[PDB]
């Protein structure tokens, strides 16, 4: 399961941090986070989809 | 051990949303198309809701929209000239570090209004005709209220303590990690308000939006030389974001920019969308209908 | 948009009114390749 | 969700250009307005973040949403007809 | 319920706001204002916090919606910086930190029709448009009087570009409501403290832009009330002030 | 519950109808449209289902109501028998069946007032009115364009007798819903497939008459729209055709 | 059994074709026609299966084989693109898939001889010859006629390179199946749908081009019956249509 576009996996020496300052490290891109409801439904009384919003 | 770290490093696919299949709904009290957009959340309506959907078992890989991503990208940040012909025989340039002076940079991190970032700069650097003789230069890191060099050969490049990075034109370009260098919690395209207490009745505001929680001092750059060399060197300075976090989305600048540190626009209003001729004219030519129905 | 019956008002009402369009995509929707925008333009690489 | 521009048009001008205009007809079925729904493309959508996200993008998938919220009088009442035409066909010319 | 009830009571302090058509109540970033905690904290010290005092709904501007208004912005805390307790704990103190419950109420009878987007945009940079004719018009810095407008608030003279170059149509990004006189006729937003820093100077910066917009112009039949007021009423949250000094007034 | 939902969606194909005021939908004879099944069968061609091609909300005929109009009907399957992927099915195929749902929208102003009966009449046979001078007037048999008006629809001339000779009054025997512009604007009618014979010719035989009459004429006062429209929307449901030869229109 | 037996019947929908010397049938690539699965499905509309109604046994083109004759190519599905109800579901909507079983049928006496390759090419894009003299002759891209000829097909006009640049020699490469006047009279080739993308427009893309082409030239001494027609026969297996509109002819 990666971007390789065929069946493989190989072997992976990759995000090696050669410092002793972490912040030389490689982009941190192994982790990805969608959480839109801060902005698309950010009002107190959630909403249900089938019931008519103002009652 | 830490070989079962390495196995799990490749950046795995998270697909977007599957479709679940969906018949006719013909009853009253279940309304999803109507919608608040007073309670200004936007539409909670699915496809399987409004129409009749298929079961798609969606693989599409949604990786690529992050703000690691987006922003992990090199681009130019700053071009310095290092003149040393004619009249400006200098041979040395002290240039504001700042980010908002190219736009396609700009406009990308003013998506966001806070970010955290380690930054990598990378400094190709060549002469007029393009050529890259074995020619010395001395990239110095000035933070703010270290002092600026004022001359080729001053005492401000000994470096005790500042940053410096020695390259040939002729070597590959130098790069360096940058970590977050802030007072501030994170940085901060947009400060609304004025450094400094006082009433602001100057002609001329200035101070308006100018928060040095930003300003992250100078780099000087020099011919390492005993006079002048007569060649200009320009120093392209490029700046790849990394281990970002970013705070409350913006809209995309529509206008185009003026100044460097202060958000302005000409009085010319230039429209978001290209304008038609009408409001029920559409640019697409489609097919011959076969019922003219 | 098509009128599928008239506006229809009564006496002492405004006769022509907006609708507001608000555009978004679903939760199935994906982004794929970035590359550089052509909504902003400086007049060269020396510039502010 | 953020305000299409749909009144993209030569005369309109500043927050006018986000209004699709509508009033009361003499003759039915007539076409109120109409904009194509390919975020990339110079037109309505340049106006939303959506379509501003997708220019910095080559390829895009997924439903699109639009909400149309109308802003007349509570006593104004009507119906519309919000069509979506897939892509062989042109901007239909009847409601029909 | 799985819907938001038409009629809603907001009580702060010894102030209550009762509307009978609340379209909903907005929390910005689905977060409530709280007092920052010790681990956020860097100032050592102790912050007084007036509670009662400083945190109820203060009604400051009402403004006279026309065919033609263009729109009004406040700063907060720049707009309630001279106005009761609040006003005189930010002048005596340099430190401040607040969330805030905005409530924009404007009513209209069922013969009207218009559309009112509110928003609060975090860190409103004002920007300043310079005439073509001159690279650097003396009008490129907008003096102070539009960057903090104070109490009486500052009409938009470019609603179109939020007066600071980004679109209004994509205004919806930031903490939003609609005040449509067919549906509502208040708009509240409550607003979490969002800064980089704990604690800043409620005088020098102003977390916040409270903008009121009219999309949709205001329209009506001869006969009906043309006076049509918009009122803004912002309660300060979780108010805590800290190093107390010599009052200071901007 | 025990209360019809003033607010009401119906979603048939790629197609979707949102009413605020539906007065609840009449299922005719409480039964729902559905296939054919095995044992009421006679015809032994596997049938096609063309499904959401077929089975969706066609909005065919809108019509002008004023205060002197009469009423409107339309014959179904004729008024679909031209229109879209079903009336292809329609004229390709010799056997048909399928329900439908009858969706009759008219919206006036709390201004306006009148009462339209929309009504469902199995197997109705317009009749021709033969003038009482001769006995048999050349007028004893109604022309084509009566007995199948198509798309279009044909304006009653004498609404009392339903064009048929039976008092309109007695009606409301027949699944009909009233849109009282006082509570309703719209009309819904489930309607399942009504024949003496499992399969019809969809362009010979019409299975219903959709009859639309205004009982309490339209009135309302100088300055509101006097252009109020009534507008058909017709959704096949359960459609089901055998018999594929060269296609034949009427 | 362990050979392929002379007599065959192959039977979709209302159609049934019956042939007494059937060289076997070729599954093109070993796959069967199937309905697009859940996981290779992009597009969230529904898809109308009309099955018996387009799958079926189409009868389009009949030619007459001569001496001289060069051969003739078809393009599916633009060849059945306007013929019956798969013509209508085909213009109605955007996407489009199916398989399809090719028939081409050649009969002639046991005194007669010649062989027709028969061949399905998936992507046949046609190629236009320039003459020599001119390096960009007019005919460097061919006419809307030679790519998609329709019903009637169109004749080759250098059978040798396929009308494409590739040696008909190799063209054995693609599904192909002989009809030798001594051995067989009929040639069937099931074909799955191949294309990169799930769903593709009927229309504006052509999935297979079917070439039928004398390689052994008809020859026959005088008295034999001189019209020898070759026949093709199309059934569209596992159809499947989605994203309705208006109907489009190309
Ligand atoms: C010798 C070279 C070493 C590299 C040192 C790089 C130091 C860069 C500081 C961090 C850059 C990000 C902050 C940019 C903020 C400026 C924007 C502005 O206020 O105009
Ligand atoms: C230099 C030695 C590096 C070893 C890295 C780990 C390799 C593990 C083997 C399997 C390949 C990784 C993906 C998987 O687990 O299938």
């Amino acid at each position: 399961t990666g971007n390789i576009a065929t069946e493989g996996s190989t072997i992976n020496f990759t995000n090696i941090n050669y410092y002793k300052d972490s912040y030389a490290a490689s982009a941190s891109r192994q982790d990805f986070t969608q959480d839109p409801t801060k902005f698309t439904s950010p009002v107190l009384d959630a909403i249900k989809e089938a019931a008519a919003p103002l009652q | 051990n830490a070989v079962s770290t390495l196995a799990d490093t490749t950046i795995s696919r998270v697909t977007a949303a599957n479709t679940a299949a969906s018949s006719h709904s013909l009853g009253t009290g279940r309304v999803p198309a109507l919608q608040a957009a007073e309670t200004g959340a936007s539409s909670n309506a699915s496809d399987e809701n409004l129409i009749e959907t298929r079961c798609v078992m969606n693989r599409n890989g949604v990786n690529e929209a992050s703000v690691e991503h987006f922003y992990s990208r090199a681009g130019l940040v700053g071009v310095v000239e290092v003149k040393d012909s004619g009249t400006s025989q200098d041979g040395y340039t002290v240039w504001p570090i700042d980010v908002m002076g190219f736009v396609q940079q700009r406009r990308k991190l003013e998506l966001s209004t806070y970010m955290r970032f380690d930054a990598e700069f990378t400094f190709v650097s060549n002469l007029n005709d393009s050529t890259t003789p074995g020619m010395l230069l001395q990239y110095m890191y000035v933070p703010p209220g270290a002092p600026k060099p004022d001359g080729r050969k001053s005492y401000q490049w000994q470096t005790a303590t500042n940053p410096s990075i020695f390259a040939k034109l002729s070597d590959p370009p130098p790069q360096v990690s940058v970590p977050f260098m802030s007072p501030a919690s994170a940085y901060q395209w947009f400060y609304d308000g004025y450094p400094t207490f006082g009433e602001h009745k100057q002609a001329t505001n200035l101070q308006y939006g100018q928060c040095p929680n930003n300003m992250m001092g100078h780099f000087a750059i020099r011919t390492v030389s005993e006079s002048t060399t007569g060649k200009n060197v320009h120093v392209r300075v490029y700046m790849r974001i990394k281990h970002v976090r970013a705070w409350v989305p913006r809209p995309f600048r529509s206008q185009a920019y003026m100044v460097k540190n202060y958000p302005t626009y000409s009085q010319t209003i230039s429209n978001t969308a290209a304008d038609r001729a009408s409001i029920t004219t559409t640019d697409y030519e489609g097919g011959v209908p076969a019922n003219p129905f | 948009i098509w009128y599928q019956t008239n506006f229809v008002v009564p006496p002492d009402t405004p006769s022509e009114a907006n609708i507001i369009a608000l555009g978004a995509a679903q939760e199935n929707f994906t982004l794929k390749l970035c590359k550089d925008t052509d909504e902003i333009r400086q007049t060269a690489e020396y510039q502010n | 969700e953020t305000i299409l521009e749909v009144n993209n048009t030569t005369g309109t001008t500043g927050v006018n250009r986000l209004l699709i205009p509508v009033r009361a007809q003499n003759n039915v079925d007539q076409l109120c307005a109409s904009f194509q729904v390919d975020p990339g493309r110079n037109g309505p959508w340049q106006s939303t973040m959506v379509g501003q996200i997708c220019r910095y993008y080559t390829q895009w998938s997924g439903s699109l949403k639009v909400t149309f919220m109308f802003t007349g009088s509570f006593m104004a009442t009507g119906k519309m007809l919000i069509a979506y035409t897939p892509p062989g066909s042109a901007q239909p010319t009847t409601r029909e | 319920c799985g819907y938001s009830d038409r009629v809603a009571q907001l009580t702060v302090g010894n102030s209550t706001i009762t509307t009978q058509e609340a379209a909903n109540i907005v929390l910005s970033y689905g977060e409530w204002p709280g007092y920052c905690p010790s681990t956020d904290a860097t100032a050592v010290d102790k912050p007084t916090r007036p509670d009662v005092s400083v945190n109820r709904f203060y009604t400051l501007s009402t403004k006279s919606w026309k065919t033609e208004s263009t729109g009004w912005y406040w700063k907060f805390p720049d707009v309630l910086n001279d106005t009761g307790v609040f006003g005189q704990n930010a002048q005596f103190h340099y430190l401040y930190r607040s969330g805030f419950c905005m409530h924009v109420q404007c009513n209209a009878s069922k013969f009207h029709q218009g559309a009112l987007l509110v928003v609060v945009i975090p860190e409103f940079v004002v920007a300043a448009s310079s005439p073509a004719t001159k690279p650097n018009g003396q009008g490129l810095y907008p003096d102070f009087a539009h960057t903090n407008p104070g109490k009486e608030g500052q009409v938009f003279r470019d609603p179109y570009v939020l007066d600071a170059g980004i679109p209004l149509s994509q205004a919806l990004v930031f903490p939003h409501q609609w005040i449509n006189l067919r549906t509502n006729n208040c708009a509240t937003i409550i607003m979490p403290y969002v800064n980089a820093l704990p604690f800043d100077s409620a005088l020098n910066h102003s977390n916040f832009g409270l903008a009121v917009i009219p999309i949709s112009p205001l329209k009506y039949c001869n006969g009906a009330t043309t006076e049509v007021p918009i009122t803004l009423t912002i309660a300060p949250l979780n108010s805590e002030f800290s190093g107390l000094r010599q009052a200071i007034k901007q």
